[PDB]
């Protein structure tokens, strides 16, 4: 079935949705389409590990049952900078708040 | 003393009261159902109260204030409001004696 | 499919699907790009970017809907925004 | 009301099929108006009813009381029985509007007493006493029949 994904890159997030089916390079051209950057200069990567372009999204975790929409699964990307790559980078998402104590 | 005086005339009013298409609304809550008989409500209800055990503690001797006794009243009320839905006479019956107490409240100060 | 660009009170970028996006009452009369907030922050921004992707995702389809969830202390802070940026 | 139950005595065998996460509560409305708190179905469970046919079923969380969808409708009445095979109630919650799904953490998070010593919009305050009542969202669907009817 379905994949409900946030593509982050520093303060970046890119909330998009593929096919249990499809492949990484497919993925790049959705961004190929929200930044205009071509794959090559793109470097998927997920837990750190960079994925293939031809990989299928249910082999690699994505499955219906992991990229829920309401609990989408990040996946996070370098870029190329003169044919040297950059380290991959996520400014996190800011701590919610003290919880009220008569929430607590 | 007198107190115990006061809080019958209050609550026998209300156990007394016959709605307007002629017919006691408070003769449900009078008594509370039996243990093993209605299970399901006593775990919602985790503090239940039967008319006859205000009358109970008026007859014995507990609310030693007047005050005391609303407190204790609002509860009857607050347990149907509590199992019971909005809609269901039982609850349309909590809402009439509340108010009706406060009025029998108002015969007094 | 257009995409528009939601920015908070810490900077976050956040793009989202222009269709899903307008699911907002308030986001829709701003549109009919750029859209930035002050009283919202990130974590609230993408809890509600993550409402937006399930309410037109499980809206109008008979198939069973799953279980929403709010972190406990997001829960106010996300109170304020869907009463802000009308659900 | 113009919402009650119709005393056929026809008897048909329902299913309380439950796909909610939560403890869902059936709710009969008698012959004439008054809602009945049948027992309870927590996630999953799909106990066997014998109600009637013309009869009126709604579904509610046994702690909130909030809205639930009976075959992705609000109401429920059971058809006459077919070749032997009861017929079913498959339960699941809808897509709220995100203040419904907070106000719910939120009361049920918050005791009835301190809804308002929290830090808010003065606004919302006011929509947290609003516990989603069955005469309300029953006199509301009443609203919205004579409203297309």
């Amino acid at each position: 079935m379905d994949v409900f994904l946030m593509i982050r890159r520093h303060k970046t997030t890119i909330f998009t949705d593929a096919k249990e089916s499809s492949t990484v390079f497919e993925l790049k051209r959705i961004v190929e389409g929200i930044l205009k950057r071509p794959p090559d200069e793109q470097r998927l990567y997920k837990d750190d590990q960079l994925l293939d372009d031809g990989k299928t999204l249910g082999e690699c975790g994505f499955t219906s049952q992991t990229a829920r929409p309401q609990a989408p699964a990040t996946v996070g990307l370098a870029f190329r900078a003169d044919d040297t790559f950059e380290a991959l980078c996520i400014e996190p998402f800011s701590s919610p708040p003290e919880l009220p104590d008569v929430m607590k | 003393p007198k107190l115990t005086k006061q809080m019958n005339a209050i609550i026998d009013t209300v156990i007394n009261y016959k709605d307007s298409s002629g017919r006691q609304l408070s003769e449900v809550f009078i008594q509370l159902p039996s243990r093993k008989e209605l299970p399901e409500y006593y775990e919602l209800i985790r503090k239940p109260v039967d008319f006859k055990k205000i009358k109970e503690r008026i007859r014995n001797h507990k609310y030693r204030s007047l005050g005391d006794l609303e407190k204790d009243v609002m509860l009857l009320c607050h347990n149907a409001q509590t199992f019971n839905l909005e809609g269901s006479q039982i609850y349309e019956d909590s809402i009439v004696l509340q108010s009706v107490f406060k009025s029998a409240r108002q015969k007094i100060a | 499919m257009m995409y528009v660009k939601l920015i908070s009170s810490d900077g976050h970028e956040f793009i989202v699907k222009r269709e899903h996006a307008l699911t907002s009452g308030t986001i829709k009369a701003m549109l009919s790009n750029e859209v930035n907030f002050r009283e919202i922050p990130s974590h609230v921004l993408s809890k509600v970017c993550m409402y937006f992707t399930y309410k037109v995702r499980y809206t109008n389809s008979s198939t069973e809907i799953p279980e929403f969830p709010i972190a406990p202390e997001i829960a106010l802070e996300l109170l304020m925004a869907a009463n802000f940026l009308d659900c | 009301p113009v919402l009650r139950s119709v005393n056929s005595r026809e008897p048909s065998q329902v299913i309380f099929c439950n796909r909610s996460p939560r403890v869902v509560l059936p709710v009969w409305l008698n012959f004439d108006g008054e809602p009945q708190p049948y027992p309870t179905l927590p996630p999953g469970t799909g106990r066997r009813i014998h109600s009637y046919r013309g009869h009126l079923w709604l579904f509610r969380d046994a702690g909130t009381h909030d809205g639930l969808l009976v075959n992705q409708t609000e109401l429920f009445v059971p058809s006459l029985n077919v070749d032997g095979q009861p017929i079913f109630a498959n339960i699941t919650l809808p897509v709220y509007t995100l203040k419904e799904r907070c106000l719910q953490v939120v009361r049920s998070l918050v005791k009835p007493e301190n809804y308002r010593r929290l830090d808010i919009v003065r606004s919302l305050y006011e929509d947290l006493e609003d516990h989603p009542n069955v005469q309300k969202d029953l006199e509301r669907l009443t609203q919205e029949r004579i409203a297309h009817q």
